């Protein structure tokens, strides 16, 4: 077990390197630009490849160029260059083509603060793509989790074939520190990579398979030989337009996920032994909500629970719902003006209490344990 | 290669789907043509391609083939070329793609000096979409958003290739294979942007409203506005109105090309640093 | 290949756009018509016996439907004026086959 | 409602161009109309068709019913064989003989007719572009939904004064053609 | 009352010259061309501005720039268009310019089907931008409507300075047929154009408003000068980082959409008279129930209500949570995978019933008579 | 226009940010001369600028100012000056601005020939985000991104403005604020597209790790760059390497304005049709 | 905890950087620490600070705390007036008196000791650079909290060779003009 | 505009980057050491009476900090020798006033 000294984007930047990670493309964006510094040196003496391009569109086209072949790759931006990705999230979506999307949250909407702390982004990478949608997110929030969260990441990518998304912040992405990290040799054992099909028996079959699992695409170059769009297509790749096909299609690629629900989605749990307050609350916010709940308990009475999801979409309605019928008064903290907020009370089918501030700063636990009294 | 093309297609997929006439299945053939003189394997070749009417070539080749969104055909071209640095890629795009929404990109690949083969399948207007104004429509021409004549103006996409940096740069057209052929070995076997302007003819929706609306009609027209390129170079500039050299235009034999300069600094990167 | 024949068409991957017929130097090719085609019209080779190897025809197709024979497996014919002029009186016809060409059934 | 038409055809011809002049017919005439197409991404060649809903009442949904429209007139093969089946058992069917060749089934269901709609179009009146008048003159004189002289001026109002006059030749023939069609 | 012969397209290009736009910029797609081809020949003649650019972001740019300087204008695409453009409709929000972008849309995720129908842009156009946003959109559900929701969307522009979206469909988008609209006199009356600010007296306060209600921008070259910019500004423009006016700013963009609530969102309800089910759908699904509800009262019993709201955004919450108290039975039909029903959930607090559909098809109130069946 | 600046600025917003001697200021008072030396007022002139170094230029001056987003200056000021084809727009922008993330709208632009201003502000890397490489840096020196050498290769603006179609093109420096000011004076009253290329110094962050720290050594090296017209004109390919031509580079005499035929599809667009 | 520590300046100058130094020794030392910073959009000329936060056990909330920061040291006017308030009374603060002039009530408050840190980095040692460990010595030598030897190690493993000789002179420089400063 | 003075330098808004010194071919500007600021040097007139009428130090300031007074309402000083040599052993001097320069505070 490694200990080693550095902040979020170094951890980032050693996880996907160490995960295997051979191809990366962007565009230079404050806060997310260290992690483009670390890379560009990172890379080349593995034998990677870095490339930076002249704009946001082509750092994720040349990415997703890169891992239709049959490499391991990823992105990063923050806030105006995500909003600038949207178009080919929604062909990796469709094409089925692993990518892992590195996001830095700062104060929106446009430029607006550009050096300020934020979680506004939350409701946006729920459905940011026209059509439908399923996405797959998860929020890092301490930095031992900056380098294990990567690491699932790459995993979740590889084994959904879907681009998914890692809701970094400018708080743990520039907190440094001493961290704990796995070992080598056991991150090593962990890997998952994508499967390909050898047969003698030419692929055949890439996106033939069956409703609740992913397409099989062999690496380009290798005597497999198939097409590549981003239209409704069938078993081979060529497009169609038929209602049955077309409707399978999103069938599957909402149930390969929705049926994972298991293993994809973690979350943590502390002091639901009685409690009498829950308060719900993810991110970087749960620095300040673990260290409230560290002082309100010496001088004050009636137990505070905690229920910190560690993957945001899709959410654990089901441990929601059964939170929401057990307590009486849960409370949400976050910083925006409520966008998990809905997500919380649609599940649990109640109105909880809400705390929240889009104003470009923190909520230090100070006013946690004055909102604890009501 | 000649009177076998199956070998090179998907033949399930023929007859293919332009119109009757299009000067489309004639670039096809020459590709195939100097894809088999220069003896290559088509387990080493890919074909990207974007969203459009000359989008439709990726579908009928038998290779590894990519269809790609509007305009970004070079992006996803320089990824899969980037990841494998000794294979064969071609890129094959209109006019509306990678010169009118998609000219960052072009730019930014003709001066970085990428290995790519991009081909532009010039026919005047957006064919898919009926009839709309390209970056490269003559001006006073009937055109569906300008019904009065067309007052914007013109790119040349040779000149403006030339200027951001390519290495070789050619133009030809579909009135004449053999040269079309020739020029397009030349430029394959060139190791560093090769860029083909190839004219094709919209008689369906460019020349129906501008009274070219038969095939033939419109190839007279393309044959008056095309001059080759030493005519064209002797010319005086009073008789240079509306025309167009053609043939290798530029083949700059000292130059670097961009993955053969990457591998320059990843074996100093680590190379004891 | 087959034997004998220094030029074919395939009917059914014609579309009828005239290209083929208008770039032969011997007059070899003629449109013909037939009802039973959305266009109505089809390439038909009336006079292979004049034909020159050059495979203009088979260069200038955008449909793969029209193929000439391999010098290595056919002696093909000479030039002559009889087939230029044929030619440019087929060229001055809307590119289809001449009344008098119909003498035959060529 | 009174009637579901619709007319197929091949991208580039013109034929089905015939329809939204019968719903101005039946809308001038003092009833509701509305019409759908449905097209593909391929500009020529491939298969087309609309749909049409005239009625006296106000019309609500826009789009056809499953397995009973009324009539079909079909100039293709490629799209006869695709939107075959929406017909209602005993519809009339109206095709040329010279692209369409209708099974022994359709036979057995509905009532087809046939004539050779583009050859009367190119060899008797003059112009290809002559077509839709033509199917135009035979859907109005066989279904019998709205009354000729309306149709007439209906058409004539929408056309270039180019070929107006030759515009009632073609439609004289298309409905001589029609009324000749009653053999049975 | 004048009355014509038009489809979905012609009556939105008809009514946006009528209410008095006179700019249009924009980028050629399916299906949502037509209102391009239309204003190309209708701006010239009496006297405005079309201009083809050479992408989506350029488009809504110049229309933008052109609307800031005080001219009426609009933009229009459909699906891969409008996700190119939400990185100018967060400047739209924030600066506070009007504009109003129609989306036909189409099947998605990416390309897709570009050929079909479809719902799937509902929860995409509820949050489209990063940061925070409040959105306001209308959907028209018939031909009266294509004029009507226009001249609305036009007039909600102008009164609350902010961009609002225009729903259309593709069905409703080339649907063909004889139309009712108002007077052409009458439609000049009741036309609402932003407010200006004259005195002798320098603007001095273009953003220095209350807390309910917009800004006043006057026409440039006039010589009242004034800053605009896309950050957090303050009473004349200049940027600022200020944690009282950035929250303020925020608070205000919010509370001047949520206070004219009774004005913005209207609804209609019919048959909710002692009704056993209600339907509730909106969009063009509308003309497949008020068919459904035509047929299936002439052999059936328990009379079926309906509930479609014209607005979609801000959603009429207090009126679907009363629906929900007195109602039992709900049902919700779409065109998607379950869009708008997480909003009608989290509204009445309680599960209700679901059919949907996303194969490139319409409903056939055939299938929504079977559904009633259950 | 003289030791009387504050006529034509928000003189509460100065003192300005840059940085203590970025070539910034030395473009602003050039523009404040130049408009006054041609009879302008300021009730007439709009200056839209992009976000970045250069941005902080419309925050300035006393007139209607915009602030648009990365890449897109030259799209809200096409939309201004069309809405409002009387008066005066400038258009202010960087070099990782409307030539590497908005290329495209400037090649567009130069293209239709709208009757802009562009302005762009080059100092060879991306100052605001700390040293990034540009389109426009050499090869081989040191940035942030590029930390052995930078490979990639170099756009010409101003070659790449004129095969586009741009009908006044002239480049000039902050070493001589002289000659800038009577290339502004002349282009300014130019009725098309008029493209200035403008070298400006960053020594803060490009020149800090390139040994250029200070800076006059920055200005020696950029007028060591920098040659006359002629001086250019009859030098030698061979010697040509690394040179820049200053001065007006065109001039196009015979030429027409977008506006201006837009005018006339409206006098024919209902001149009774 | 046991320790807020605060040092302020200018974009550009460099005084502030000696702050991470200090928590990775504390970290070697064998305990907690963890620093944050604030910035702004203009790259030279600007106020800027830093926080550390030091401690005998773990570190949750990364950010200090308002109105008790310990230790406050500031090269510049325009930063000592924007966080001059987060002081608890009777902290130390440490200014030099050629850019920093404070207020009465300050003197108050505070424990202001006066050490021209710049003056002392350029007109002594030799070098504008090495402001950062004077800064350092001073921060060490006043506040005690980490052990010097310690302090010596970590700098000396984090500065090129080009200067780490005459890094220890600049270290004991500031080190005696500290002890010196303890005047009363 | 003061009377007599030729040239007058903002000590407020300058910066310190030895621009304006750089472009004087008269040896009148000079940079002196002011420990009140940030930067430490801050630029100073010297020999204002030697002033040329080129206006080359307001042309080259990009803080707007230093002022030269008008043709119109001002006589300047003449060319010579001796102040391009001062003005060249000023430059020679890290854009400082010289030692020697400051025999009666110049
Ligand atoms: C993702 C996407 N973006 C945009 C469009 C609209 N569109 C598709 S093709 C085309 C025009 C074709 O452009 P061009 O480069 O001229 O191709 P051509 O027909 O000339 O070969 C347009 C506007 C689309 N169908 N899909
Ligand atoms: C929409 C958007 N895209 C990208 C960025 C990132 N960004 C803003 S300014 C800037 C660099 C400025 O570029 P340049 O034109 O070179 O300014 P310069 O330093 O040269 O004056 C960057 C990368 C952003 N803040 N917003
Ligand atoms: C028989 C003949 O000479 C002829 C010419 C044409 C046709 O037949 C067509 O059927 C057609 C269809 C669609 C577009 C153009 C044409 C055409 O030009
Ligand atoms: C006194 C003096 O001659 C001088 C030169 C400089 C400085 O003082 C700085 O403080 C400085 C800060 C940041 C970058 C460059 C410099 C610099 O060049
Ligand atoms: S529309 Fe034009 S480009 Fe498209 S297939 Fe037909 S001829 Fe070719
Ligand atoms: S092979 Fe040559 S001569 Fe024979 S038909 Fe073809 S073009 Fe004419
Ligand atoms: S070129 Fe081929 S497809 Fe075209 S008309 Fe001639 S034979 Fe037919
Ligand atoms: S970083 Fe460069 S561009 Fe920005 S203010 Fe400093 S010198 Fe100017
Ligand atoms: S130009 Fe002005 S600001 Fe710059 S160093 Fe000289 S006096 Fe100071
Ligand atoms: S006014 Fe002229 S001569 Fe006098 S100091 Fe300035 S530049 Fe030198
Ligand atoms: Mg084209």
């Amino acid at each position: 077990m490694r200990e080693i000294i550095s902040d979020g984007n170094e951890l980032v930047a050693k996880a996907a390197i160490e995960v295997g990670c051979r191809f990366f493309g962007g565009y230079p964006i404050t806060p997310s630009s260290d992690i483009m510094h670390a890379m560009s040196v990172a890379l080349p003496k593995c034998g990677g490849h870095f490339i930076q391009m002249e704009d946001e569109i082509s750092g994720i086209s040349v990415s997703l160029g890169a891992s239709m072949s049959g490499t391991k790759s990823m992105t990063a931006s923050s806030g105006p260059g995500i909003s600038l990705k949207v178009e080919q999230i929604g062909y990796s979506f469709m094409a089925e083509i692993p990518l892992v999307i590195a996001d830095v949250m700062r104060s929106g909407p446009s430029t607006g603060m550009p050096t300020r702390v934020a979680q506004g982004d939350v409701n946006f990478l729920k459905h940011p793509i026209h059509g439908d949608f399923k996405a797959v997110a998860l929020a890092p929030a301490s930095l031992e989790e900056a380098y294990t969260e990567t690491v699932r990441a790459f995993n979740l990518a590889e084994m959904l074939m879907t681009p998914v998304f890692l809701l970094m912040d400018e708080t743990v992405g520039h907190m440094y520190g001493k961290v704990q990290i796995p070992d080598l040799e056991e991150v090593q054992k962990m890997t998952i990579n994508r499967k390909e099909f050898v047969g003698d028996k030419k692929d055949y079959k890439p996106y033939g398979v069956a409703q609740d699992e992913p397409a099989v695409l062999n690496p380009f170059f290798k005597g497999y030989r198939y097409h590549v769009s981003g239209l409704h297509h069938g078993p081979i790749g060529f497009p169609t337009e038929d209602a049955k096909i077309g409707g399978d299609l999103i069938d599957r690629l909402f149930h390969k996920i929705e049926s994972k629900q298991d293993i994809i989605n973690e979350n943590e749990e502390m002091d639901l032994e009685g409690a009498e307050i829950v308060i719900i609350a993810y991110g970087s916010v749960s620095l300040a909500v673990k260290e409230a709940l560290k002082d309100y308990h010496k001088e004050s009475k009636q137990k505070v629970g905690f229920f910190r999801p560690k993957t945001l979409w899709p959410s654990p309605a089901k441990r929601l719902k059964e939170i929401g019928d057990k307590y009486e008064k849960i409370l949400v903290i976050e910083l925006n003006k409520g966008q998990y907020l809905e997500e919380i009370e649609r599940a649990m089918q109640r109105k909880v209490h809400f705390f929240g501030q889009a104003n470009g700063r923190t909520i230090s636990p100070k006013q946690i344990i004055a909102k604890l009294k009501e | 290669m000649a009177f076998n093309y199956d070998e090179y297609l998907r033949v399930d997929k023929i007859p293919t789907l332009w119109c009757w006439g299009c000067g489309d299945g004639v670039i096809l053939k020459s590709i195939i043509r100097t894809i088999d003189a220069l003896g290559w394997k088509m387990d080493d070749v890919c074909l990207v391609s974007g969203i459009g009417c000359s989008g439709r070539m990726s579908s009928y080749v038998n290779c590894n083939t990519v269809h790609t969104t509007h305009g970004r055909a070079v992006a996803y071209a320089t990824g899969i070329k980037m990841a494998n640095p000794s294979k064969h890629v071609i890129v094959v795009s209109g006019d509306g793609d990678g010169f009118a929404i998609g000219g960052n990109h072009t730019m930014h690949a003709c001066r970085r000096n990428i290995d790519l083969n991009f081909i532009l399948v010039n026919n005047f207007i957006y064919g898919l979409t009926n009839s709309q104004t390209s970056p490269t429509t003559p001006n006073g021409m009937w055109t569906v958003t300008a019904q009065w004549g067309n007052i914007d103006n013109q790119f040349d996409p040779c000149a403006l290739t030339t200027a951001a940096g390519a290495s070789f740069v050619a133009r030809e057209s579909v009135l004449d294979p053999q040269k079309l052929e020739k020029v397009l070995k030349e430029g394959f076997s060139h190791k560093g942007f090769s860029f083909f302007d190839v004219h094709s003819n919209c008689h369906i929706n460019l020349g129906r409203k501008n009274k070219m609306g038969e095939a033939s009609q419109m190839l007279k027209w393309m044959e008056s506005r095309l001059v080759s390129k030493r005519q064209f170079e002797a010319m005086s500039p009073e008789e240079r109105v509306d025309k167009f050299p053609t043939g290798v235009l530029r083949h700059d034999t000292d130059r670097k090309e961009y993955c053969e300069a990457y591998q320059e600094i990843i074996e100093k990167a680590q190379g004891k640093q | 290949t087959p034997d004998g024949v220094a030029v074919w068409v395939n009917e059914d991957r014609c579309k009828g756009c005239d290209i083929c017929v208008s770039v032969c130097p011997a007059g070899v090719l003629g449109m013909g018509i037939e009802k039973e085609r959305v266009l109505g019209k089809v390439a038909k080779v009336a006079y292979p016996e004049s034909c020159i190897g050059c495979v203009q025809c088979e260069l200038h197709c955008p449909d793969f439907a029209i193929y000439v024979a391999d010098r290595k497996d056919f002696k093909f014919a000479k030039v002559s004026k009889e087939a230029q002029e044929r030619s440019e009186k087929v060229k001055a016809n809307k590119y289809m086959l001449l009344e008098e060409t119909i003498l035959e059934g060529r | 409602m009174e009637a579901q038409l619709r007319f197929t055809g091949v991208g580039g011809q013109g034929v089905l161009l015939a329809g939204e002049i019968l719903a101005e017919a039946k809308i001038v005439s003092g009833g509701y109309g509305t019409k759908t197409s449905t097209y593909t991404s391929q500009v020529r060649g491939g298969p087309t068709k609309v749909d049409i809903l005239l009625d006296k009442d106000e019309i609500i949904f826009p789009y056809a019913k499953e397995g009973e429209i009324d009539f079909m007139l079909s100039v293709a093969q490629i799209s006869y064989n695709q939107f075959k089946s929406d017909i209602k058992q005993g519809g009339i069917v109206v095709i040329d003989p010279n692209l369409v060749t209708p099974t022994k089934e359709d036979e057995e269901k509905y009532q087809i007719y046939k004539i050779p709609i583009i050859s009367i179009a190119k060899d008797e009146v003059g112009n290809i572009i002559t077509q839709s008048v033509v199917a135009l003159a035979i859907t109005v004189e066989l279904t019998k939904c709205v009354e000729e002289n309306i149709v007439l001026d209906t058409m004539l109002k929408k056309v270039p004064a180019k070929v107006a006059d030759t515009n009632k030749k073609a439609f004289e023939i298309g409905k001589k053609h029609a009324l000749e069609a009653l053999k049975v």
